[PDB]
């Protein structure tokens, strides 16, 4: 257990770190966001396990559901993006700098 | 570690001024580089090479301010025979000031700077004297 | 803090069954039936004290009953029982609905020989009550005493004194 | 394996409470050889 | 232990044929063989290029139907419960919630492709 | 929109906050949280628009960024300690990470860039969503554990946001992002005496919102979006000048009306603490605040601007949008003060 | 409405289906004998131990041995 | 909760599955159940503030039981012992932990 | 066996290093799929089964329509993988180095503590009740039908809700 | 602070504890104000309508003042109640622990040497 929670801390903590930092196409950023996703739910799955606690399992469904919505609207939002500029370029959304 | 910090009050001004000028030229030095890094992070620079000339002068100018500082508090508190008196760190203050003046090319900051930095060190000198606190926590 | 306070491997002695899960199965109807007030103390026991190292001496005396059935089995219906277990062992799962034959034999020549009674669907799994002259464990959870409260002020509800002493509000 | 380790309480328990605690599979199986433990933590899981 | 044994068995013999389809037979490589298909003429431009998909929305409505599909998995272990009317109401509610949220679409024109 | 997608919509924007604070467990916190994130979008990407498109993106990446650090901290804690919620014996980084989060949630200082260009570019009956309802939630979520913060963290995060808040209202010619930033400076308040006495940081919400809300209204009445737009009001609808200038005075907090209150009473809590320092620091930089709305003041009601042609024609056409609420909220807030012990 | 009903029949059957079956999976539970039986099954099914209880000598109905007359008799679920 | 909605309707949503002592599917208790409720029954009542310092033996325990770290440092020392005294070459590891025993029901 | 469990650990953390660095989204999508697959083992090795099997059905879902997406809209005329861009390349190697070098140090500050790799695989599963029947994941999730119908009623309105959400997004 | 008092029942606005108090007098100032500023509202209503500010909305000028006076009754109530339940808290706690807060003795002013400057 141990040694496993501290792997996936660091993972999602890298997942989060790539979500920090950009690099032009929002769509890994997405996916960024969607592996602190899998990392969260790991998490909670082993933890649950470990204590038996069957009454917590309830839970990583419902990140998972919630996750995925918001993963669905997030996709929405790159389809408008993309029909406002052509690309999914995340330099191009500066207009609201004035 | 904050050991080295907290080290600056170990004995009161006018003793160990190397040690003092050596901690206050640190803390300008870490208040310098958390600048120049939201000062990139924030309004980047052109070349690579121009983000970290950015960093070294951001950071070198405060670790300047913060030695000129510790320096001119210590040697004031030493040549006259008041250890605590606030006036001393005000003097300290007011050199920071106009070296930070003297970095940016510019009188109107030397003045300006002096008042204010003279200003925030005898208060905080103050401060230690009296026993504020700052950051305090819920006492009701 | 505290030393634990193991059981030596003496008294964790004890004569075993030492008789396969196919064979326990065949035999577990008539085994929940007769010795069902020896397992029942054992079982109190275990759940009353949560302490295995406080229900050994009872234990050891379902194991003395097991010994007892499967000795009298042994001695009469044997053979049934043989054919019964083997039947069952073959199966994937250890089912029942697949050897009834064998098992009706079986049941039938306990019936008559030991006098047995088969329980019916509804027998071995109803709560039941036991007898015995262990004491309720008082304090099972070797609980320390529970804190005691704060202090409750009790009094009759009066205006505030001098109105809502806020700065200079009359009141 | 602790005679002569200097401060130690052979069955010293690690919790305050002097009520029975189960034992967990790494103190059960923690002595014995890697073909233990691991069945112990594999045997159900991979199967049968 | 027998459920990896299998699988890197199958991983072995699939990359084994293709090691040998890659070693086995004599080979002749040039420039106009490699180059790419399109139907006898060169390519007007590359297949890197943005694709529209028609069905992007139908595409998005299928992640939130598939978690609703997880949500609804547990039902065969569910009816094993003792609130067998709890259950029924729960789950009469979540598939009528389903295809309520399929009808709206529908009636809106959500499945329609978009041209 | 059409009205089912109405109802479901706007019911999920008042369902998500309700969530959060009716929950006990921290999971169902996080699920009002997500409901609240969820629902708001559509709502301001409504006008589909460049500028409103790249302001959802903009909400989008932030909210979903914060959500998962508070996801963290709540497995950690419940990896530590069993159970859903906090408590005392919970590690001191999982609470600095909540806090942290939470914070960005706000929009509060460093973490207040996306809340000016989203605020600049979705419309304004949305901003005022976004700037009023859409804080309840995160701020309960502190206010529950309040007694384990971190006065060092809390502190430095107001006093940042109140000198950013003052600074950038300055600059801003923009209605909207000035707002924005007057939102930021507020919320420092709220949070600077949340570890204190939650009780005045939710009367300082109050406040706000009830001051915040009128002045929405109010720039919805002509749509003006510019100093320079709502500089034409003596023109359009002059009734209204006296009450603008009196609610801006208030969010700048002058004594007779009731923007004192909140701040007064804060400084006093913060003194009582020993907070000498960061009191006299806060009093002393909102006073920028006075100033940009200040300048608002002398723009619209205390000298007249310039005006247009056309603008006869609007005077010509009849009106029917103000509100009675604007009407009851706009005095509430600008009259209250005599009656402030029974505020707090 | 016959008229719409009727159509729809031949039209667009699938949906009439569709209706149809989930109006009867609404409808059916409430009306039939045999609903009440699921959960009594259900609790019939001995997952876990039966905990004996023990006899403080005023405890009238639980049995002593299983096979007493006293108890839940499962001659339902066996003639269902 | 910030507001007791719940309380207040006498419902209870999500109140009954908090900690690891709760009700579980068929009676299966979650690891550490008896440390969970002396905790617990120990800390209600008196405030928060008092029972950081009033219950802190449960708490200790309790941690101890879910975390288990002592009980890691325990086998480590043991087994770091162990590993020292056979290179030295002064133990031998008994027929029961080898690997030939002779196994019990 | 032994190190079982912390390697699938640190290939879900190289894989998330990946996914960090970001290559073209269609990289991405596969990184992800590896990365799912590798938790999909780690939570079946951790006792689970449904729930693991769940992860890897939705995430397999989800990277099937983000392919989709990325080959309308996230495309470029040079797509660049892990290896293509230099800096990633050093930088994927840089991170391994550099987990490998962190692991070594914290086992050398703390012999046991967050990392025991002295005693690894020790500590993988706690506790079991080994004669128990309804003990499987699937049965706590179900518990959403019958003791946490909160949970339910949250979930199914969210999704409803993202219905008429995504539709107007799309509009 | 108060939440979690003793006896504390969640989301009651007035308990029934609070009927032991002398109810607000009708007439009070702070209930005054309340009508003062619900004729207030309800002229900033006409004159933002463009209204005759003191003619029109006779109805709607009641309607004001009456809801904000009836709205005034109870709130000041409630915060009554609020406060005595402070001040009794207060002092059954200071009751309960006469050790923490001792009462002091207050020596007269001939025996204390107040030190004099003089202002020359
Ligand atoms: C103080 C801040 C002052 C900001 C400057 C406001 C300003 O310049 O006014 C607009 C001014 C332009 O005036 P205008 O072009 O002549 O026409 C505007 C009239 O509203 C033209 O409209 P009208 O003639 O149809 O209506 C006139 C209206 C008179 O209404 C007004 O226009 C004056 C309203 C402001 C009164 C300020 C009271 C000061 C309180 C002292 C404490 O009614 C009356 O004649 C008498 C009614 C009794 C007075 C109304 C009071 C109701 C609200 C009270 C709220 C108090 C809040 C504090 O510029
Ligand atoms: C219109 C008049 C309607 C007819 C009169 C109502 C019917 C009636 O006969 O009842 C009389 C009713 C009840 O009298 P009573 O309690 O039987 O006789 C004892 C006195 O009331 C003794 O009074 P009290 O000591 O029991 O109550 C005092 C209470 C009094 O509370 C109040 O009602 C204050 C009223 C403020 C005027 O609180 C205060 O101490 C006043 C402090 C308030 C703060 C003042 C300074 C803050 C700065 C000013 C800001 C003003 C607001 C913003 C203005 C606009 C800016 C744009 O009293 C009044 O109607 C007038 C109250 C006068 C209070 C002092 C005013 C200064
Ligand atoms: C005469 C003066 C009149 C003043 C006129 C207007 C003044 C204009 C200024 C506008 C701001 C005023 C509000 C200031 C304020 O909110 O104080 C902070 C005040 C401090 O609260 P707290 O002591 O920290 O804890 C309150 C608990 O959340 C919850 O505490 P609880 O569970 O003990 O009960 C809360 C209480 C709350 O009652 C209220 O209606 C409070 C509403 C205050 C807003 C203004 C009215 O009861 C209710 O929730 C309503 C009961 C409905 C069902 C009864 C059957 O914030 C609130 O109470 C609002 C929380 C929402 C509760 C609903
Ligand atoms: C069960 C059905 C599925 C089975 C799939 C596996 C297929 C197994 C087929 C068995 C036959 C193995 C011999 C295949 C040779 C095919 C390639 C070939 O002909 O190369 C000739 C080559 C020709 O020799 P060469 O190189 O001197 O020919 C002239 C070369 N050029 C044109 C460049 C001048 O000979 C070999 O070296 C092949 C060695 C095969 C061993
Ligand atoms: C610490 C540094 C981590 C790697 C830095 C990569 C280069 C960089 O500039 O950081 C920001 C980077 C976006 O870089 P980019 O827009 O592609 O322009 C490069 C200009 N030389 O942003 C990124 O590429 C995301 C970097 C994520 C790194 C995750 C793994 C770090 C392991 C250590
Ligand atoms: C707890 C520990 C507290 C440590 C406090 C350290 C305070 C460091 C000083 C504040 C940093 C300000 C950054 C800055 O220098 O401004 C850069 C940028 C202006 O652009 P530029 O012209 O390039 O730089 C000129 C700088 N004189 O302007 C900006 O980048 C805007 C920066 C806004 C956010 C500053 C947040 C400072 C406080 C962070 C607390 C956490």
């Amino acid at each position: 257990m141990p040694s496993t929670f501290f792997n996936l801390t660091m993972a999602f903590s890298l997942s989060l770190l790539g979500t920090l930092m950009f690099r032009s196409h929002l769509m890994s950023t997405l996916l960024c966001l969607e592996g602190m996703v899998l990392s969260l739910f790991i998490m909670t799955s082993v933890t649950s396990l470990n204590s038996n606690s069957m009454s917590s399992m309830p839970i990583p469904i419902t990140i998972l559901v919630f996750a995925a919505c918001e993963a669905a609207v997030g996709l929405a939002l790159l389809v408008k993006v993309s029909n406002t500029y052509g690309t999914d370029y995340v330099q191009n959304l500066n207009l609201l700098q004035c | 570690v904050k050991r080295f910090f907290e080290s600056y009050h170990e004995v009161p001004d006018g003793t160990q001024c190397h040690r003092k000028t050596y901690i206050t030229t640190a803390l300008g030095g870490i208040c310098g580089i958390i600048g120049s890094a939201y000062s990139v992070s924030l309004n980047p620079a052109d070349s690579t090479l121009e983000a970290v000339a950015r960093v070294g002068r951001y950071t070198f100018t405060a670790a300047a301010i913060g030695a000129m500082f510790g320096l001119t508090t210590c040697v004031s508190a030493q040549v006259r025979e008041k250890p605590d008196d606030p006036l001393n760190y005000f003097i300290g203050g007011c050199a920071g000031g106009l070296t930070l003046g003297a970095r940016t090319h510019s009188y109107g900051t030397a003045a300006m700077g002096c008042v204010y930095m003279g200003t925030a060190a005898a208060l905080f000198k103050i401060g230690k004297l009296e026993g504020w606190e700052l950051f305090p926590t819920p006492k009701v | 803090p505290g030393i634990v306070e193991l059981p030596t491997l003496e008294e964790l002695k004890v004569e075993e069954v030492k008789v396969s899960s196919a064979v326990l199965k065949a035999a577990a109807h008539h085994y929940g039936a007769q010795c069902d007030k020896t397992n029942k103390e054992f079982m109190l026991c275990r759940w009353e004290e949560k302490d295995p190292r406080r229900c050994l001496k009872e234990g050891k005396l379902v194991n003395g009953c097991a010994l007892n059935f499967f000795r009298q089995i042994k001695s009469h219906c044997a053979e049934p029982f043989t054919e019964y277990w083997t039947c069952l062992d073959y199966s994937n799962m250890q089912l029942f609905r697949h050897c009834r034959q064998q098992q009706a034999k079986f049941d039938q020549c306990v019936l008559d020989k030991l006098g047995w009674v088969r329980p019916d669907l509804g027998q071995l799994s109803k709560v039941t009550k036991v007898k015995t002259d262990r004491p309720l464990p008082e304090n099972p959870y070797h609980s320390r005493a529970r804190p005691e409260p704060n202090p409750v002020i009790e009094g009759d509800l009066k205006p505030a004194k001098h109105g809502t002493r806020f700065f200079f509000w009359t009141v | 394996i602790m005679k002569d380790v200097p401060n130690w309480k052979v069955g010293e328990s690690v919790f305050h409470t002097t009520r029975w605690v189960p034992p967990l599979i790494g103190e059960m199986y923690g002595l014995r050889t890697k073909e233990e433990m691991s069945n112990a933590n594999f045997g159900f899981t991979w199967y049968t | 232990m027998n459920l990896y044994t299998v699988i890197f068995i199958n991983i072995l013999l699939s990359l084994t044929l293709i090691l040998v389809a890659f070693w086995l037979p004599q080979m002749n490589l040039y420039s106009e063989k490699a180059n790419p298909y399109e139907c006898g003429f060169d390519p007007t431009s590359s297949a890197r290029l943005p694709f529209s998909m028609k069905f992007f929305l139908v595409a998005i409505t299928f992640l939130l139907f598939d978690l609703e599909i997880a949500l609804l998995l547990p039902l065969p272990w569910a009816i094993q419960t003792i609130k067998t009317s709890t259950m029924m109401i729960m789950a009469f509610i979540l598939v009528t919630i389903l295809s309520l949220g399929l009808a709206y679409e529908w009636t809106q024109k959500g499945l329609e492709w978009t041209e | 929109m059409n009205p089912i997608t109405l109802a479901i919509i706007y019911f999920t924007i008042f369902l998500g906050p309700v969530i959060t604070m009716s929950s006990t467990n921290l999971m169902l916190m996080w699920v009002g949280l997500e409901f609240s994130l969820l629902a708001i979008i559509p709502m301001l990407i409504n006008k589909k628009n460049p500028r409103s498109t790249e302001a959802a993106t903009k909400y989008f990446v932030t909210q979903a960024t914060a959500s998962m650090i508070i996801l963290l901290a709540i497995v950690l804690n419940y990896k530590q300690l069993g159970t859903w919620m906090f408590q005392q014996q919970t590690n001191g980084l999982i609470l600095n990470m909540t806090l942290m989060a939470l914070s960005m949630k706000l929009g509060l200082a460093p973490f207040h860039f996306w809340l000016p260009e989203v605020t600049q570019g979705i419309p304004l009956h949305m901003g005022l969503i976004l700037l009023t309802w859409q804080k309840i939630a995160p701020l309960s979520i502190l206010i529950q554990i309040y007694p384990l913060l971190n006065s060092t963290i809390i502190l430095m995060l107001a006093i940042t946001s109140i000198f950013m808040g003052a600074w950038g209202g300055l600059n801003q010619t923009q209605m909207r992002k000035i707002m924005a930033y007057s939102s930021i400076a507020h919320m420092g308040w709220m949070l600077a005496i949340l570890p204190y006495n939650p009780s005045l940081t939710l009367l300082n919400l109050m406040i706000y919102i009830i001051l915040t809300a009128p002045m929405f209204m109010a720039l919805m009445l002509n749509n003006s979006m510019t100093i320079n737009s709502i500089s034409l009001l003596w023109n359009k609808t002059p009734a209204m000048l006296t009450m603008i200038s009196l609610m801006l005075l208030s969010l700048g907090g002058l004594p007779p009306l009731t923007g004192f209150l909140p701040k007064w009473i804060i400084i006093t809590e913060l003194m009582k603490n020993n907070c000498l320092i960061m009191a006299t620091l806060m009093a002393m930089m909102a006073l920028l605040n006075l100033f940009f709305y200040t300048r608002l003041i002398y723009s619209t009601s205390l000298t007249m601007f310039p005006t247009n042609n056309n603008s006869k024609m609007m005077t010509h056409q009849t009106k029917t949008k103000p509100n009675l609420m604007f009407s009851t909220l706009a005095i509430m807030s600008t009259m209250t003060l005599p009656l402030a012990p029974q505020l707090i | 409405i016959s008229a719409f009903l009727k159509n729809a029949w031949a039209k667009e059957p699938v949906l009439v289906v569709s209706f149809s079956v989930w109006g009867l999976a609404i409808i059916m539970p409430m009306i039939s004998p045999y609903t009440k039986y699921a959960s009594m099954i259900n609790k019939a099914t001995p997952y876990n131990y039966p905990v004996p209880v023990r006899d403080d000598g005023n405890m009238p109905d639980v049995p002593s041995h299983p096979q007493d007359p006293l108890g839940p008799s499962l001659d339902w679920l066996k003639n269902l | 909760p910030f507001l007791d909605i719940q309380k207040k309707l006498g419902i209870s949503l999500d109140r009954h599955f908090m900690f690891l002592s709760a009700e579980q599917p068929y009676k299966n208790a979650a690891r550490c159940h008896a440390f969970e409720k002396e905790w617990i029954e120990c800390a209600h009542g008196i405030g928060g503030t008092r029972a950081k310092k009033e219950c802190k033996i449960e708490f200790d325990d309790f941690e101890e039981c879910l975390l288990r770290y002592k009980t890691m440092r325990r086998m480590h020392d043991i087994k770091k012992q162990r590993e020292k005294l056979m290179k030295e070459g002064k133990y031998t590891p008994p027929p029961h932990h080898s690997g030939r025993e002779e196994p019990r029901p | 066996m032994n190190n079982y469990i912390f390697v699938l650990s640190s290939l879900f953390l190289v894989g998330c290093l990946g996914l960090a660095l970001k290559p073209s989204p269609i990289y991405g999508g596969l990184g992800l799929i590896v990365s799912g697959f590798v938790g999909c083992l780690m939570v079946l090795g951790f006792g689970g089964s449904f729930l693991g099997l769940m992860v890897f059905l939705i995430y397999l879902g989800g990277m099937l329509v983000v392919f989709g997406y990325t080959t309308a809209m996230a495309t470029e005329e040079y797509p660049e993988t892990w290896g293509s861009n230099w800096l990633i390349l050093g930088f994927l190697v840089l991170g391994v180095i550099m987990e490998v070098f962190l692991i070594c140090v914290l086992n050398y500050y703390d012999e046991v503590g967050v990392i025991n790799l002295d005693g690894l695989g020790d500590w993988l599963m706690y506790e079991v009740d080994d004669v128990g029947v309804m003990l499987e994941g699937g049965i706590g999730v179900a518990a959403m039908y019958s003791c946490a119908t909160w949970m339910m009623v949250v979930a199914g309105w969210s999704l409803f809700a993202g219905i008429f959400i995504i539709i107007e997004i799309t509009r | 602070m108060m939440n979690g008092r003793p006896g504390h029942e969640p989301l009651k606005f007035l308990p029934d504890e609070a009927r032991s108090l002398p109810p607000p007098k009708l007439n009070d100032p702070r209930l005054v104000y309340m009508g003062l500023l619900g004729y207030c509202t309800g002229l900033m209503d006409n004159m933002l309508r463009m209204r005759p500010v003191m003619r029109a909305g006779l109805h709607r000028q009641l309607l004001f003042v009456t809801s904000f006076v009836f709205a005034g009754y109870f709130y000041l109530k409630r915060q009554n109640y609020l406060y005595a339940v402070k001040d009794h808290d207060m002092f059954g706690y200071i009751k309960l622990h006469p050790e923490d807060f001792p009462e002091k003795e207050k020596k007269t002013y001939a025996e204390i040497l107040e030190p004099f400057h003089p202002v020359r």
